[PDB]
């Protein structure tokens, strides 16, 4: 699932899945 | 950024993992 | 959609819509 | 933290964008 392009909803599930407890920052500005 | 690395280009573990807490 | 219980992939969900381009930040141990 | 505020109780508009960059 994370070595394909992901965008928007898409790319946040992929960093909810992977970072898991410790969370993470969406920065889409950034 | 994210943007640019993962969704204009292909993402990464190594990557996506930049960004966790 | 908001107000309400909101966990998990549910909660990023949210602050993804909600916050738009500005992006947002996951902190669940925080 | 947003856990308390909106899983294990009712989230709000309010405090969902205190964690908007």
């Amino acid at each position: 699932f994370v070595n394909q392009h992901l965008c928007g909803s898409h790319l946040v599930e992929a960093l909810y899945l992977v970072c898991g407890e410790r969370g993470f920052f969406y920065t889409p500005k950034a | 950024g994210i943007v640019e690395q993962c969704c204009t280009s292909v993402c990464s573990l190594y990557q996506l993992e930049n960004y966790c807490n």
